[PDB]
């Protein structure tokens, strides 16, 4: 009898939902099925055995309209939207730059990154760029990344600090990630007055 | 179909539509954009009648003067993305 | 007089359509079965004259209009309709005995004499075909279409070829009205038969024959609920071939064009075990519980008439809230997130026993474990949580209520 | 004044960041293109056209 009263689950009633909740449901569902998506695997699936190299066909030219029409052709093979390819291919070419050798990356990294980001704005102007497929494909990298790269993102208006960090699953991982980068920065910005200027700029930012 | 431009078709039906030209682009195989180049505006009507009769039931025709609904919306949003950035 | 009958049909046809387009759930049905009985009586009136070459066209026309309306309101066929077809056919022959198959053979030779009624006949064949394809009589259906076309198409024992090779005969010139034509049916059949061939080949373990028919399904008529199915299904086809990424896309598509998004979230759970992505698996099923919380017809042969009810083995089969919530707690407990599995199990057990007031939660299937196995699973989850006094209460209740399970009861009571 | 342009600045930065995400939902077919987009943007428009460009 006491057994009954203790077993009796209060939350046994689930009413028919509001049709708004059904779309929220279908959105969190498509979010989930894509968070576990990869494109490299897709290219090995549909195409037989990805960088700017792959889509542009091994350094063909660096003309903006040309590389855009290359992402259209890639997306046509796959049947993924062009925004999704472009997000991934930039996040991949981001991994490239930030790996090849501490929080700042200050020489020539800046040059390739600026040429890259001036292409990213071309992408953003033709709207060929899912921002949030990009946020998610950065936190798939998460480790190669440096605070200098992310601050250029912010200031060149590709993402904002707030739009990236509010599309990270583990709020602790973001906290610890920044905590490390800020500690190494405040260690830095006495190494030289040149590096300290850029460091003080992004620290105030 | 014209081979050289196979996004175009020419009517060969031997009565009142003859030589009318259409084009069809599908996008989201629900939604699609027909363009009709006709020889007068009668023949433009006779067409949509013959075709609203063979469509499915909820088939919401509706007339574009001024750019596809999708495109306009980007063209709008754009000119804010820039405006608001400029206002920032 | 032919005038009047033609007139009455046409009238009733428009009545039928108006009820369809317009109306209330009640008033629809009122005018529907109104027109039904009208068609009956016009049926009976003509069924009362001997043969009549000029009347035949309407006769056959009429009965079609009936069967269609009859079956559509019923939302399912029956064999009374086969008898109606048998009758009308026998009449056709009486103009110029044994079983449907010889009748049709003799019928299509009497029509190859070209009496001008073929517009109805191919229509009847579509109907005959809708029945037999509801009845899985595909050998005879093929056979009819072979005599229909050249019998040269006699080696060609695929259906999907014959259905296409079959040409509905006329633009169907100014006749007595109908509700539906050979084309508008031929087009339901291709999509239906193809859909069925597809699920067959998938479950029977040929996810390469499948993809041909499951893309013949999206192409030619495919109402969107028919599509969400085609897409969950290709999500399995590719999961089975080992193409998780190709699958995933077809599943996301099924989500959006989804009004019906239990079966995709199920196909995702089965995919995230197969990769082992356990947090994702459990989440796809949690969402599934909530997708099976939230929940109109036509006087015309839809594609949903000639769809089967689902087997247990199919990727399209989804159980009910209770069954699925057990799968979630089961799939949670096998993982060892037992505190959370236990929470799922006490919401399961409440929905099975406390459920007195609402609709009765569906009972477990015979192949699946019975009630007691489930009480014990609940108690185990409780132990793993560290809710031991509460496990004692569960076990005491079970013993108060009523083999292997008793011995085990004592055991878990000890572990508590 | 300064208080002024910052009240304007925050009232802007929300509208932009809203639209931005709206664009992406138009890219990925996540939202819908049809409308509510149409009528939301024409509301964004209406918000700003009111005291547009006080010229001093």
């Amino acid at each position: 009898r006491r057994a009954w009263a203790e077993l009796l689950a209060g939350r046994v009633k689930r009413e028919k939902y509001n049709p708004e909740r059904a779309q929220k449901l279908k959105e969190s569902a498509v979010r989930l099925l894509r968070s576990h998506q990869d494109l490299n695997a897709l290219l090995l699936e549909v195409e037989g055995p990805v960088i700017d190299c792959d889509s542009s066909e091994a350094y063909a030219n660096h003309s903006s309209s040309f590389i855009g029409s290359a992402l259209q052709d890639q997306a046509s093979r796959l049947g993924v939207p062009v925004g999704i390819l472009s997000a991934g291919m930039v996040a991949s070419s981001v991994g490239q730059i930030c790996t090849a050798p501490p929080v700042l990356l200050t020489v020539e990294q800046r040059k390739k990154l600026s040429s890259l980001l001036e292409f990213a704005q071309y992408l953003l102007a033709h709207s060929m760029f899912s921002r949030l497929s990009f946020c998610q494909e950065l936190w798939k990298i998460q480790s190669s990344l440096l605070l200098e790269a992310v601050w250029h993102l912010h200031v060149q208006g590709i993402v904002s600090l707030q739009e990236l960090l509010e599309s990270h699953p583990d709020m602790h991982a973001v906290g610890s990630w920044l905590f490390r980068n800020l500690c190494c920065l405040c260690e830095q910005m006495e190494a030289s007055c040149q590096h300290a200027d850029v460091a003080r700029a992004m620290l105030s930012d | 179909i014209i081979k050289e431009f196979p996004e175009v078709y020419f009517c060969e039906r031997p009565g009142s539509f003859y030589g009318t030209l259409f084009t069809w682009k599908q996008r989201t195989p629900f939604e699609g954009i027909l363009i009709i180049y006709s020889r007068n505006q009668t023949v433009m009507f006779q067409c949509l009648h013959n075709l609203i009769r063979i469509l499915p039931i909820n088939c919401f025709l509706k007339n574009l003067k001024s750019g596809s609904e999708n495109f306009l919306i980007d063209n709008m949003a754009f000119t804010l993305e820039k405006e608001l950035v400029t206002l920032s | 007089c032919l005038d009047l009958w033609r007139e009455k049909n046409d009238r009733l046809v428009r009545q039928a359509k108006v009820a369809q387009n317009s109306g209330l759930t009640l008033r629809r049905q009122q005018l529907a079965q109104d027109a039904l009985e009208g068609l009956r009586g016009l049926l009976h009136s003509l069924q009362g004259l001997p043969a009549a070459v000029p009347v035949l066209p309407l006769e056959l026309t009429v009965t079609c209009n009936f069967i269609i309306l009859r079956a559509s309101l019923a939302q399912g066929f029956t064999e009374d309709q086969a008898q109606d077809i048998q009758r009308s056919l026998e009449r056709v022959l009486e103009t110029q005995e044994q079983g449907l198959r010889e009748l049709w053979d003799s019928v299509l030779r009497a029509s190859c004499l070209l009496p001008e009624l073929l517009s109805a006949l191919h229509r009847l064949v579509g109907l005959q075909a809708a029945l037999w394809l509801s009845a899985d009589r595909l050998g005879d259906l093929a056979l009819l279409l072979e005599t229909l076309n050249g019998s040269q198409s006699g080696a060609s024992k695929d259906l999907l070829l014959l259905l296409k090779t079959w040409s509905p005969p006329a633009e169907e010139l100014d006749a007595p009205l109908t509700l539906q034509d050979a084309q508008g049916l031929k087009d339901v059949l291709l999509t239906a038969f193809a859909y069925r061939q597809g699920l067959q080949e998938l479950i029977t373990g040929n996810p390469d024959k499948a993809l041909s028919s499951l893309h013949e399904a999206a192409s030619g008529l495919c109402p969107r609920p028919v599509l969400v199915q085609v897409y969950t299904a290709l999500g399995s086809c590719h999961r089975k071939m080992g193409n998780p990424q190709r699958a995933l896309l077809y599943l996301v598509a099924a989500l959006k064009e989804g009004s019906a998004w239990g079966p995709p979230l199920l196909e995702a759970s089965r995919l995230y075990q197969q990769l082992g992505d356990t947090t994702a698996e459990l989440e796809s099923l949690e969402l599934l519980v909530e997708a099976l919380n939230v929940p109109a017809p036509q006087f015309l042969i839809e594609v949903e008439l000639l769809l089967p009810p689902p087997d247990l083995a199919s990727p399209l089969h989804c159980g009910t809230q209770s069954q699925t919530k057990h799968i979630l707690a089961s799939r949670c407990l096998q993982t060892g997130r037992a505190g959370d599995a236990a929470e799922h199990y006490l919401d399961l057990l409440a929905l099975l026993l406390d459920s007195s007031e609402p609709r009765f939660s569906p009972p477990p299937s015979p192949p699946g474990p019975c009630m007691p196995e489930v009480f014990l699973e609940a108690a185990v989850a409780l132990i793993q949580a560290g809710r031991a006094q509460d496990a004692l209460t569960l076990c005491e209740e079970l013993l108060s209520r009523t083999p292997l399970w008793v011995s085990a009861t004592h055991l878990l009571q000890g572990q508590a | 004044r300064v208080q002024y342009l910052r009240q304007i600045h925050a009232n802007h930065e929300t509208l932009l960041r809203e639209v931005q995400t709206l664009r992406d939902r138009l890219c990925t077919e996540d939202e819908a293109s049809s409308c509510a987009t149409a009528q939301r943007l024409l509301q964004v428009y209406r918000q700003l056209r009111h005291p547009s460009l006080i010229l001093l």
